[PDB]
């Protein structure tokens, strides 16, 4: 459970992301590929060099829906509920691989915001991350 | 790898038993009802919309007789795993994309299969013995991902 | 989520284990050290040999524990509070280690349980262990 | 243990930028506040409520340095992690009783961390090669339980 301290943290640090949200979405799935290479095997359609505009534009989605989770952080499994059925039923990422995503957008974060990514601003994004992460793989049986 | 010679010993005995065809058959399916996001590869397959539709599947019947056979002869070079399934690891990798994380689920099916079907003979350390043994295939396997 | 028909496939189950639920506790938890030994580093205050009264007795804990969660598989947030209370403060048992107890629980039932062990029984069994493995670690941070 | 020459040239020049004693303290300071259950070894150090109480607490400091700087002496051991860990490995598991998972929740802090300090020269490349190494030095650790 996130508490009244863990969202007022992710709304804080989420809002100083602000507009480089899609460019960091791209570095988290780029790093992603590169540290843990079993990920790439959910991608065979995508060119994965560095400076692709398939990642990047994937970035972005990946980045939107975040923005939009942190925007409705008190009802997410109602704004989220169409992405939970695409994992689910369509898509079908094993539920490991949202782990690796979200230590990757921490490290992501980390290497952007060295004034914001405190402890207290690290542990409420790792709790916020893992939340959305059993959001989205609510549906799978 | 490593067991002792008491840990081969009671592996390659209980392996004795085993019907190859019919064990992978209901290894397999069970992977597909339990875990159904592995469901993804075999959507060609066919019916699977219930638990009778894809246990009753010939197409995975088939899979599962496959994949069983090759973790068999797996058995006979316990010694050198990796060696023994380089190929194959490759080939799941660069040409199938399977996740290598689908091999442990594998693994821990077979493993709740084979309880059920020898009860009491399997015993706590002949579990312990396989657990290594579906450990040491998954590892191998996933070697050559890249 | 459990639904409906998860949840009268665990009560029949759970049923049939009845009055042995203490044993297969007791067994379930000499597989998990057995298998997967860095499990025994919660148990260094406990005489782990085979058939040990602290091993039985905790064996029976675990057991009506898990009744308990059956008997309330509506309501297990609420019935399993004190136990999650515990798990989060005090014992503090890495949450990995829940899905390997869950395991060797799953292996105990295969093995006992010849008849009404079945691949949708045996799915509602690893989404309900899931459920209650979600519960009792969900007030860790 | 296998390093590309890439690799092995991304983590050894920044790790010669590191001061040991300030990542160390850091680094183990987040471990016990972002996964607070890892608190369970530490009943002995005090006051760890608030992430302030962690952060500065002395103690906390001084097993970070303690550990960060086994962890460097590794690094000029990389072709040969399980020999050089092999005694430490030992005392985690008969004497203090370790949880191996431990290992791994330290590396990935590890890593944040050093994002964080180094910022925009951390890129993905040189994360890769140091996922890899304390992924090693982590199984390394783990080697000798029983
Ligand atoms: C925080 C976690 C995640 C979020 C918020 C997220 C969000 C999304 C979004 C917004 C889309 C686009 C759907 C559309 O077109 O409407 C998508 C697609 C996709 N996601 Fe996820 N995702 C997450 C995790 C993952 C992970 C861990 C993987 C696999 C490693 C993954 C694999 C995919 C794939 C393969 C697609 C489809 C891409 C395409 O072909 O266009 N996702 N996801
Ligand atoms: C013990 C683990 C496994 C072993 C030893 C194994 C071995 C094999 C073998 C021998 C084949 C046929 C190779 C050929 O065509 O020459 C194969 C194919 C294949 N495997 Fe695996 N496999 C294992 C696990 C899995 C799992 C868990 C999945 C997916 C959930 C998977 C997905 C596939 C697919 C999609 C094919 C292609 C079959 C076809 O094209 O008809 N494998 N595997
Ligand atoms: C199905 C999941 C689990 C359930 C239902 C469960 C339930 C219980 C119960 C009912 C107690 C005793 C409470 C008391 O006497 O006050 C207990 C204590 C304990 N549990 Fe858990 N537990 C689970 C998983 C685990 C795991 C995975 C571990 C570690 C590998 C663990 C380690 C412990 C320990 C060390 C104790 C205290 C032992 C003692 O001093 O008697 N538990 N648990
Ligand atoms: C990079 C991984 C690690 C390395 C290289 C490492 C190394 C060390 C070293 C060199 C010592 C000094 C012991 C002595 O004086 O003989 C030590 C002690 C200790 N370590 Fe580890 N450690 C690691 C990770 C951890 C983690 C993740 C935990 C728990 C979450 C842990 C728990 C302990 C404890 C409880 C002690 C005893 C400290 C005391 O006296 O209070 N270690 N470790």
């Amino acid at each position: 459970m996130l508490s009244p301290a863990d969202k007022t943290n992710v709304k804080a640090a989420w809002g100083k992301v602000g507009a480089h949200a899609g460019e960091y979405g791209a570095e988290a799935l780029e790093r992603m590929f590169l540290s843990f290479p079993t990920t790439k095997t959910y991608f065979p359609h995508f060119d994965l060099s560095h400076g692709s505009a398939q990642v990047k534009g994937h970035g972005k989605k990946v980045a939107d829906a975040l923005t939009n989770a942190v925007a409705h952080v008190d009802d997410m499994p109602n704004a989220l509920s169409a992405l939970s059925d695409l994992h689910a039923h369509k898509l079908r990422v094993d539920p490991v691989n949202f782990k690796l995503l979200s230590h990757c957008l921490l490290v992501t974060l980390a290497a952007h915001l060295p004034a914001e990514f405190t402890p207290a601003v690290h542990a409420s994004l790792d709790k916020f991350l893992a939340s959305v992460s059993t959001v989205l793989t609510s549906k799978y049986r | 790898m490593h067991l002792t010679p008491e840990e081969k010993s009671a592996v390659t005995a209980l392996w004795g038993k085993v019907n190859v065809d019919e064990v992978g058959g209901e290894a397999y399916g069970r992977l597909l009802v339990v875990y159904p996001w592995t469901q993804r590869f075999f959507e060609s397959f066919g019916d699977l919309s219930t638990p009778d539709a894809v246990m009753g599947n010939p197409k995975v019947k088939a899979q599962g007789k496959k994949v069983l056979g090759a973790f068999s002869d797996g058995l006979a070079h316990l010694d050198n795993l990796k060696g023994t399934f380089a190929t194959l690891s490759e080939l799941h990798c660069d040409k199938l994309h399977v996740d290598p994380e689908n091999f442990r689920l594998l693994g821990n099916v077979l493993v709740c299969v084979l309880a059920h079907h020898f009860g009491k003979e399997f015993t706590p350390p002949v579990q312990a013995a396989y657990q290594k043994v579906v450990a040491g295939v998954a590892n191998a396997l996933a070697h050559k991902y890249h």
